[PDB]
């Protein structure tokens, strides 16, 4: 059980029609636990997972503090952005940020992240060593100079290796029953004739957590990586996930194909046969 | 715990 | 700086007529974040449809889950309708028990 904590933030300017839209969410693994929305009436950081509600009014105040501050910083970042590339104040622009830390099973620091996108393209990110940034263009160069001059990294490195992961453990302990159990996929296969010369095998996986999953289709034991319709994994909307995989099969050959399923909630990987 | 962050 | 959404329309649990379920429309991998998403019952858009909070994958592209509590029948038609700048005309996608 490797684990991750992530925050995502999006700010979208509305030239003319108000301040930027700002939306922030947090995740332990594929479970969202908190959200901020500037448009919502509550104007606080809000819970989205039963267990984070254990936290005191202290935590709510301070988290609201920070997400609020960040949203203001975004407002200015959007303004600065236009200035850097000389863009119209009439266009709508999007500003995104990811932050988090990864721990292994023992609970110890693996990885830390802090990266940004402007208009959906990489802008600036903290390198893996956590001591320098990677800047995607000349605008982001300027941002980087400031950040080195300001010695921002020394703070981020420490925060990630220190407080981020400490926060990760504590959430994992608190939201135990939920975050630490792993739900396995209920699997099955369906058959859908489409002509007199061909039929469709579709392999399902349902009710699984976490979202990480591999569906693979074989013929005679030979991989079929090329001839396989695969859907992007998708949430049930009850905290589980779903995926499926499909192959067009020459009528009479259904028995030549097998379906393979890997998921860390399965002791053994599965072979499914029609 | 949400991050502290800095101006571009 | 431009990505068309992937649309998926599907139920939470395996569909059984007369049993209440949830109709879900998952949009994913799009950009920018402006998106309109409707759930239709026989072509008539269903009113109280909710959605997750805007988030995004590793690659910066966005995803949203829209859902409503519904009771399918073997008579009723259900669909997702979607628009986005990358779409010239709203996209209707029919819910298929099997996909």
């Amino acid at each position: 059980g490797s684990h991750s904590m992530r925050y995502f933030s999006t700010s979208v300017s509305r030239p003319g029609r108000g301040e930027p839209r700002f939306i922030a969410v947090g995740y332990v693994d594929d479970t969202q636990f908190v959200r901020f929305d500037s448009d919502a009436a509550s104007q606080r950081m809000e819970p989205r997972a039963p267990w984070i509600e254990q936290e005191g009014p202290e935590y709510w105040d301070e988290e609201t503090g920070k997400v609020k501050a960040h949203s203001q910083t975004d407002r200015e970042n959007l303004r600065i952005a236009l200035r850097y590339y000389n863009q119209s104040e009439a266009g709508s622009h999007t500003l995104q940020m990811m932050f988090g830390c990864d721990v292994g099973s023992d609970g110890r620091f693996l990885r830390g992240y802090h990266q940004y996108a402007y208009d959906g393209k990489d802008y600036i990110a903290l390198k893996e060593d956590l001591r320098s940034w990677t800047a995607a263009d000349m605008a982001a160069q300027i941002t980087k100079r400031k950040w080195e001059a300001a010695h921002v990294a020394e703070q981020q490195r420490a925060y990630l290796e220190g407080t981020c992961v400490d926060g990760l453990r504590r959430y994992l302990e608190n939201g135990k029953e939920t975050l630490q159990r792993t739900d396995p996929p209920k699997t099955h296969m369906t058959h859908h004739p489409i002509s007199d010369h061909e039929a469709t095998l579709r392999c399902w996986a349902l009710g699984f957590y976490p979202a990480e999953i591999t569906l693979t289709w074989q013929r005679d034991g030979e991989d079929q990586t090329q001839d396989t319709e695969l859907v992007e994994t998708r949430p049930a909307g009850d905290g589980t996930f779903q995926k499926w995989a499909a192959v067009v099969v020459p009528s009479g050959e259904e028995q030549r194909y097998t379906c393979h399923v890997q998921h860390e909630g399965l002791p053994k990987p599965l072979t499914l046969r029609w | 715990r949400f991050p502290l962050t800095f101006g571009w | 700086i431009q990505r068309t959404p992937k649309i998926q329309v599907y139920s939470r649990h395996p569909a059984e007529n007369g049993k209440s379920n949830f109709l879900n429309c998952y949009v994913s991998g799009f950009h920018p974040s402006d998106i309109e998403v409707d759930l239709l019952k026989n072509g008539e858009r269903i009113e109280k449809v909710e959605h997750s909070d805007l988030s995004f994958s590793k690659d910066w592209s966005f995803y949203l889950l829209y859902y409503t509590e519904f009771t399918p029948t073997e008579k009723d038609e259900y669909a997702c309708r979607v628009n986005h700048v990358t779409l010239s005309q709203p996209k209707i996608v029919k819910w298929d028990r099997d996909m």
